[PDB]
């Protein structure tokens, strides 16, 4: 029941790419890195929990051992997808050439096929790419580029698709898989054994499950079973034997064609690599059981193999494998030493061990003797240990002659000691063994240059520690062994290697053993304590390392402090000046003890050793008196810095001792601060350290002042003249400043303000002057890196300062100028990094990392109350980078190009993890720095940016970086997303990348993070694609579309199963591909429509009305945003369907899942302002200096919805953490409040987005529902929209920041949809409910037609107008509608009319006036007001509408242009006069006289008046005259016509020109003109009978009319000659024009 | 065959906001309905007054 189904997926899934094989490379990466997301991912978690994987990792040979499994291979390869032929052929060829099982070859070939794209991308650049990177570099200056013999990319691809290169890649993948499998098992071992505590919960569960299942190692038992874990050592030792055999013989069945120099080197390196990793596994297995022995048979076999291979030296003879030789030699020597465990060996034989088997003893002796006689140095430690063992054995038997006896007598060592003494002497002579031990320790240490990980390093150091332990007593105190042990413990570390990280308790044994076991503590620890200060190195390095190694150990946290404050012994050289201050005791001659007779004042409160103190002259003197050595060292440093000599004092500190002292002080201060800020530690520990260091010194000067004066004195001169020792002293002083920065920033900043190193206005700057072509070797690179890191920490402390007192003696100006000058210096360093000659690329890597990180922080806080604190430095940097001159641009970009090249040219390695981590760190830092710079350039508005082109040209390197390492995937695509986003506001991409390069990058990107299925990587790549579509990269998108489409569709098949975070991004990209590229996707959409529509229905009908009540209360934002995206997706497709005319059914089906949006979509109900208000209250009352709005993000980056959105939690975390209680207890406090508030506003933003998405959606749906049928659905729709507007327009209570658009779009949607239905004529008669509330809404606004709210007022009045229209289309009578309509129309018309007149007294205003008139008529036409005419008249009389209208129609005239205002005024009056009551009031107000005395009438009197006249004046005059008088004439004659007939006749006779002209051209609104004129004349003719005084003469020649109209009566064709309507003609205007003609003809007959 | 025709009549502009033009057309239709209704309303009132004396 242990199958390979999980270890390797089915063939079709492998080839299609649906599922990626979990190769050993990715497993080894995830294990070495211990990445939580990776290891705990479903795929890799299941892979690790597979019993079959367990079995093979237990038996490593099975992976590549040659067994006859034709059956399996044929069954897996058969019956599936074309292409299986080549895969099967290559697999069989590999199985036969390498002589392995067929399944292994098959999976190797599948790995190669899947990584085809990576392999093509990693190959060297082509000619086009080379030219692009050259153009990016520039002409002005050492790029160290690749040769130009590279062929064109086309030829490279055509060679890549051949069989030879495919087979070479398959062999490379096989070798890489060997290496990676061994490395993965090693990493798994050390992850199970010595994982650090505090590990994540799921990761700890995975570790425990692995242990229990694969090893029966259940921690749930007091003593778990370790058998299956100890079984590893011998299996992997046999494997190492097999590997050393392989390294000497190449595959036989392979052809010499494949056997090339490169392949031979690859094979040998692979063998050495798997040997190293197997040895690491074995050493861990043997390290688990520290105190017990190992079996003697295994030791015999191992040492026999050693003798045969000279401890792996037979394969490490070549030079190209030295990088793998030093590590392997260290590890094999250490595992031999381990097997011996001399401590317990020599403990046993004086008090089954391998000593009881003379066979094993003979094996060990012959192996050691051969390795010694040969003469290689890697065997010296083992030989020395064995020599000591044999020495003790010799003593043991010599004390018996008065099984190991058999061995001693076989080797004739019974009665002579010189055979072993010779080996011992040669091992210890000249410190050879000690020097190689130091080297092994360096490669096995915690530094970044170590070959193995830190943990393996600590255990490997333990073995050598035990060797030195038991050898200490028999060899006197010497420089070689003490320095060897110092190198063992320190491992060449520095101040920056200090940290409070909690590692496995087992891993600090190498350090605690110094104070736990007796031998070491007594012989070396106490000895160095005794020799200090005479020997400064022994004690200095010890304290420096232990203070850092005991940071987290609480029991031993006080030993360093007690030694420094309370040292029992002291040792110093004797100055003749003290010859008169002592006297011998005369007890023993050799003891040479003595006693002081005076007060010896060293440096002659001061440092004095009192009188009568004991001492001894060993060769120098030692006094055993209790005192504080810390104050002593502080005073010595003070003295040597002041250059004050003291003849009667002790010897001064030399340059080397000075540097070491400063370094130790800095390190101890850092450690004290670190464990003081830790929970429970005395917070005043660093201050007490500073005080005790300032004790017995000048009253007001402190150790900090000592360091300051030292720096000043040594920077007096320039840097290049200073020698190595002084440069190291300066580096130590900078490290001390960095250490002190945490506890006393004020002092450090106050000093930096006037430091010469930093550039200033007074002097240019010494640090700025050491730029050039000098070599950055250790002496100077230490100083440089220390300065850069101090500057970075300074920037950090400046950005993390929200506000006896830490910040004393400094001010805003100090911070600002220091930051500006620090930025200048960092820029100078970043520039000079190009030409400098570093000791190695790792130093360059570290330096570039640090400086780029500093500048990146500066850019980050560039991004506003306390931004000014460091804004000038950020401005300087961004200006230097975004708009520099050409030479400047090239020299500023060169480091980035070099970084990319180094990134993807450096080969991948399973060892030296520190180097790889630092290189990846600098890579990611430069990528994120470029990204932030592009964001800043896009935001601030600088368009011409050179970095743009430099990156577009370097895309050749960016697209290939992900192929070299997967960790670069995320930052690379963030940077490229930004690169195309800043440019979208067009550039070419393939022109730089290339056809083949772009296609390979496409395929590598395809199937986002398929092995691990992570969220962040997925999100980044999908947002990358979406932005790619949104910045109009029209070509690359079109190319990549052709199975990423199917990938997205399959991702969306089960949205409920996948996370919401994943979904929002994927569907954002789907929207971005649909909106911008509709035709390509709509076909594919048709293809997947059934499935996709199903899923969308589900998600949209989930309709969680109360998100916050349901479990997903904080996940409401992602829910709302994905809902909005679904809406935006379906909307545009249904609109295209409308255009396609096949929507009648699709809309009817879609309308059934809109309930979610109906309930709370248009409404933005859920804001809960109260919470934001209380948050503001708290932050404001607790912090007077800073206010709530000071944390508003500036949209510097593309604002990301998530844990932090409106408020920048990222920076608050560090700024507001300085104060206690911010975090609180049990996740209660202000941080929680900010999180909840920014989430509420996140979903509020998504809510506004949904408002817009639904504004889109509903419209084309309503338009697709125009057909008569299914009236219930559209009734529901209009009902719901009026409801949403009703409850949203009022009590909105929003922020008045982004609400401006809502206020208008709401009314827009309302009026649009209501008019759409009005066109359908299917609205109900009862609209009074909404009418009352809309009147209330119009009354709510505070200023009518205010400048700010004018658009809103216009739209609301339009809504009221259309609602009145709909209302009067009803039969209320065969709360009442009448009174409501009356009151609302009264108020609105009166107020608006008179206020508009007021302002327009002296364009928007007359347009709104026309609308007001329209509203007046629309409400007058209501069936229910004809019976209340009296009330309309009453309230139109209360307000003097009549008078103001009559006043302003004659607004402005000249006296013997066009009347617009007059037109509208008399239109208003006519519509008031529509019914006879107001008409009678106008008739009784002498309106006729008022308009006749006005000069608009004078203009009407002239002869140029015409319907289609030449000037707008005359046309306006025709229209106004006709409208204003003629219908008004008949309306007023309706009431008491007999009385006012005189006035109508007089106004008609006053202007005869129009009367004549009209009838002449009748011999088109002239129709209604003559209609009204004929009616008026015909009625007044009859009225004329009673009185001749009234209507004296008609003066109308209507005789022509009965002939004119009759000529156009019967001509259908003739009738459409001179008809031109101002309004749209559209079934014909004829239909009604001829109707008017008919109406007029009859009456006058 | 329909996809090819739609491609042949494809406007080279943003296809997302093609309904904003329709919303503006709906505003123009609002204006047209205003004109229609007011015109016909007081024309019908004039016809009423015409039949009254007639």
């Amino acid at each position: 029941t242990l199958t390979d189904r999980t270890y390797l997926p089915p063939l079709e899934d492998c080839l299609t790419g649906r599922t990626v094989i979990l190769s050993w490379r990715l497993v080894a990466s995830a294990l070495e890195d211990a990445d939580l997301a990776r290891l705990t991912s479903p795929a890799l978690s299941t892979f690790l929990r597979d019993g079959f994987v367990h079995e093979l990792l237990k038996h490593p040979a099975r992976v590549f051992e040659p067994k006859d499994l034709k059956q399996e291979f044929e069954t897996k390869t058969s019956s599936i997808a074309p292409g299986v032929d080549t895969i099967k052929k290559d697999a069989l060829w590999l199985a036969d050439a390498v002589a392995i099982n067929q399944v292994a070859a098959l999976r190797i070939v599948l790995i190669e096929y899947q990584t085809r794209a990576h392999s093509h991308l990693v190959l060297p650049l082509s000619t086009q790419d080379v030219a692009n990177i050259q153009e990016a570099a520039g002409v002005g200056d050492l790029s160290l580029l690749n040769p130009a013999s590279a062929v064109d990319a086309e030829t490279m691809w055509c060679d890549f698709e051949t069989e030879a290169r495919r087979r070479e890649r398959i062999l490379a993948t096989y070798l890489s898989e060997r290496r990676s499998f061994t490395a993965a098992v090693d990493a798994l071992v050390t992850f199970l054994l010595h994982s650090a505590p505090g590990q994540h919960k799921d990761l700890d569960s995975l570790r425990r499950a692995l242990l229990k299942d694969a090893f029966a190692f259940d921690e749930d038992l007091d003593v778990p079973d370790r058998s299956k874990l100890l079984t590893m050592a011998p299996t992997y030792m046999n494997l190492v034997e097999d590997c050393i055999a392989r390294a000497q013989a190449l595959p036989a069945k392979l052809g010499e064609s494949f056997k090339t120099e490169a392949f031979e080197l690859d094979w040998l390196r692979t063998a050495i690599t798997e040997a190293v990793h197997s040895l690491s596994i074995a050493f861990q297995a043997l390290d688990l059981d520290t105190p017990y022995f190992a079996p003697h048979e295994l030791l015999s076999e191992w040492f026999e193999l050693m003798n045969s291979s000279l401890f792996l030296e037979s394969i490490l003879g070549f030079e190209v494998v030295a990088d793998l030789a030093m590590p392997a030699r260290s590890l094999v020597s250490a595992i031999c030493l381990k097997m011996l465990n001399i401590d317990r060996t020599i403990q046993f034989l004086h008090d089954e061990p391998y000593l009881l088997s003379s066979q094993t003893l003979n094996k060990i002796h012959t192996a050691v003797t051969n390795a010694v006689n040969s003469g290689v140095a890697a065997s010296l430690p083992v030989a020395f240990a064995w020599s000591l063992i044999v020495h003790q054995m010799h003593l043991g038997y010599q004390e018996r002659a008065e099984p190991y006896d058999d061995f001693l007598r076989e080797q004739r060592l019974d009665n002579d000691i010189a055979p072993v003494e010779q080996i011992a002497m040669l091992a210890t002579s000249r410190g050879q063994v000690y020097q190689v031990m130091s080297e092994m320790a360096l490669c096995l240490g915690t530094t970044h240059e170590a070959a193995f990980r830190p943990a393996v390093g600590a255990r490997a150091r333990l073995v050598f520690q035990d060797l030195l332990k038991r050898s200490a007593y028999l060899i006197p105190y010497q420089d070689e062994p003490v320095f060897s042990l110092l190198a063992i413990l320190a491992t060449g570390r520095q101040y920056w290697d200090v940290t409070d990280a909690l590692s496995a308790s087992s891993l600090n044994q190498v350090y605690t053993d110094m104070l736990d076991d007796e031998t070491l503590f007594t012989q070396f620890t106490m000895q160095a304590i005794n020799r200090f200060p005479y020997e400064f190195n022994p004690f200095s390095v010890l304290c420096r390392v232990l203070a850092a190694a005991l940071i987290t150990n609480k029991d031993k946290a006080d030993v360093v402090t007690g030694w420094l404050w309370r040292t029992p012994t002291l040792t110093v050289d004797w100055n003749p000046a003290w010859d008169r201050s002592y006297e011998l005791c005369f007890e023993d001659e050799n003891t040479n003890s003595f006693r002081l007779t005076r007060d010896v004042d060293l440096f002659g409160e001061r440092f004095i050793i009192p009188e009568g103190t004991l001492g001894r002259f060993v060769t120098t003197a030692r006094l055993e008196f209790e005192h504080s050595a810390l104050a002593l060292l502080g005073k010595r440093l003070e003295v040597k810095a002041a250059e004050e000599i003291c003849d009667s004092g002790m010897a001064p500190l030399d340059v080397d001792e000075q540097a070491e002292a400063v370094a130790m002080l800095a390190t101890v201060l850092r450690a004290e601060s670190l464990k003081s800020t830790a929970k429970g530690g005395d917070p005043e520990a660093p201050l007490k350290f500073l005080k005790e260091a300032s004790r017995l010194l000048p009253h007001n000067k402190d150790i900090l002042t000592v360091i300051s004066d030292t720096i000043d004195g040594l920077v007096e001169k320039e840097l290049l003249e200073l020698d190595g020792p002084q440069i190291a002293v300066l580096a130590s002083c900078l490290q001390f400043l960095h250490a002190a920065l945490a506890v006393c920033p004020g002092r450090v900043w106050a000093y930096m303000s006037r430091c010469a190193l930093i550039a200033g206005d007074a002097r240019p700057g010494r640090l700025s002057r050491i730029t050039g072509s000098l070599d950055m070797y250790a002496e100077r690179f230490d100083l440089l890196s220390s300065a850069v890191k101090l500057f970075a920490a300074l920037i950090d402390s400046a950005a993390c300062s929200a506000v006896e007192n830490p910040w004393l003696g400094t001010s805003e100006k100090i911070l600002s100028r220091v930051a500006l000058a620090i930025a200048q210096a960092a820029l100078d360093v970043y520039e000079s990094t190009t030409t400098w000659r570093f000791r190695s690329e790792l130093d360059r890597s570290i330096l570039v990392r640090d400086v780029v990180g500093l500048m990146h922080k500066l850019v980050v806080h560039a991004h506003s109350h306390l931004t000014s604190t460091l804004s000038p430095a950020a401005a300087h940097i961004i200006s230097s980078f975004l708009t520099p001159p050409p030479s400047a641009s090239s020299l500023r970009f060169q480091p980035l190009l070099g970084t990319l090249l180094v990134a993807l040219i450096t080969p991948r390695a399973t060892l030296y993890p520190g180097q790889s981590r630092i290189l990846a760190e600098r890579v990611t830092s430069v990528l994120a720095f470029c990204t932030s710079l592009l964001r800043a350039a896009d935001f601030l508005g600088q368009t011409h940016i050179p970095l743009q082109t430099h990156l577009f040209q370097s895309a050749c390197l960016l697209a290939r970086l992900p192929a070299a390492n997967a960790v670069y995937r995320a930052p690379v695509l963030e940077l490229l997303r930004a690169l195309v986003e800043v440019a979208g506001r067009p550039p070419s991409l393939l022109g730089y990348l290339g056809s083949h390069a772009a296609r390979s990058f496409i395929s590598l990107v395809e199937g986002i993070d398929k092995p691990f299925g992570r969220v962040e990587h997925a999100v980044v790549t999908w947002r990358f694609f979406a932005a790619v579509i949104r910045n109009r990269q029209q070509w690359m998108a079109g190319c990549l579309l052709t199975s990423v489409l199917a990938a997205a569709m399959e991702r969306l098949r089960e949205v409920k199963s996948l996370d919401v975070q994943e979904a929002v991004a994927v569907m954002d990209f789907v929207v971005s591909a649909q909106n911008y590229w509709p035709w390509t996707i709509f076909a594919v959409r048709k293809e997947k429509e059934v499935v996709d529509a199903l899923r969308g229905y589900v998600r949209g009908l989930k309709a969680p009305g109360m998100v916050m009540k349901t479990d997903g209360a904080a996940a409401a934002a992602f829910q709302a945003r994905i809902a909005a995206y679904v809406a935006e997706t379906f909307a545009m497709q249904l609109y295209h369907m409308r255009q396609m005319r096949q929507a009648e059914k699709f809309a009817g089906e879609l309308v059934a899942d809109l309930d979610y949006f109906l309930r709370e979509g248009v409404m933005v109900w859920g804001y809960n302002a109260s919470l934001h208000g209380n948050f503001a209250r708290n932050f404001a009352k607790r912090f007077p200096g800073v206010e709530v709005d000071d944390f508003k993000r500036t949209m510097w980056l593309p604002r990301e919805l998530g844990k932090g959105y409106y408020y920048a939690l990222e920076v608050a975390e560090q700024m507001l953490g300085f104060d206690a209680g911010w975090g609180g207890v049990k996740q209660s406090g202000f941080r929680k409040e900010m999180e909840t508030a920014n989430l509420n506003l996140s979903l509020v933003e998504a809510q506004v987005s949904l408002f817009h998405a639904w504004e889109y959606l509903l419209l084309e749906l309503t338009l697709s529902l125009l057909p008569k049928k299914e009236n219930a659905a559209f009734a529901r729709q209009v009902l719901q929209v009026v409801e949403q507007c009703l409850e949203a327009n009022q009590r909105s209570q929003p922020p008045e920041n982004i609400f401006v658009v809502l206020g208008h779009a709401r009314a827009g949607l309302a009026l649009t949809l209501l008019q759409r239905l009005a066109d359908a004529n299917q609205l109900p008669r009862d609209v009074t409910h909404l009418l009352a509330l809309v009147s209330s809404a119009i009354h709510a606004v505070e200023n009518p037609f205010g400048a700010n709210d004018l658009p809103y007022f216009r739209t609301l009045l339009k809504i009221l107008f259309v609602v009145l229209r709909a209302a009067k289309q009803g039969t209320a009578k065969p709360v009442a509608i009448t009174q409501q309509v009356l009151t609302i129309l009264d108020r609105v018309v009166a107020r608006c009319f008179r206020a508009l007149a007021a302002l327009v007294h002296e364009t928007t205003a007359p347009e709104d006036l026309a609308l007001i008139t329209a509203i007046l008529q629309a409400c007058l036409s209501v069936p229910g007001i004809e019976q209340c005419q009296v009330q309309v008249l009453n309230i139109m009389a209360a307000h003097d509408v009549f008078q103001v209208a009559v006043a302003l129609f004659s607004w402005a005239d000249r006296l013997l242009g066009d009347p617009v205002y007059g037109e509208l005024a008399l239109l208003f009056l006519l519509e008031l006069s529509a019914l006879p009551a107001l008409a009678e009031h106008l008739a009784c107000d002498g309106l006729l006289g008022h308009l006749a005395a006005a000069r608009l009438a004078g203009y009407m009197r002239r002869t140029n008046v015409g319907p289609f006249a030449e000037n707008a004046g005359a046309a306006r005059c025709y229209a106004i005259w006709a409208k204003c008088l003629l219908p008004l004439l008949l309306n007023i004659l309706a009431a008491l016509g007999s009385t006012v007939a005189p006035e109508v006749a007089w106004v008609l006779n006053q202007f005869p020109n129009l009367l004549q002209s009209s009838v002449e051209r009748i011999e088109l609104l002239e129709i209604s003109e003559i209609h009204s004129l004929a009616l008026l004349t015909r009625v007044l003719a009859a009225c004329r009978a009673q009185n001749a005084r009234d209507v004296p003469e008609v003066t109308w020649d209507g005789a022509k009319v009965l002939e004119c109209v009759e000529y156009w009566l019967r001509g259908r064709k003739v009738l459409r000659e001179r008809l031109v309507p101002l309004g749209p003609r559209e079934n014909r205007l004829e239909e009604k024009a001829v109707g008017l003609l008919v109406g007029v003809r009859e009456v006058l007959e | 065959v329909d996809v090819d025709t739609y491609l042949s009549n494809l406007q080279t502009k943003t296809t997302l906001s093609m309904i904003a033009d329709g919303l503006e057309r709906s505003a123009r239709d609002f204006d047209a309905f205003l004109e229609e209704n007011v015109t016909l309303e007081w024309e019908a009132q004039r016809k009423r007054i015409y039949q009254h004396f007639g």
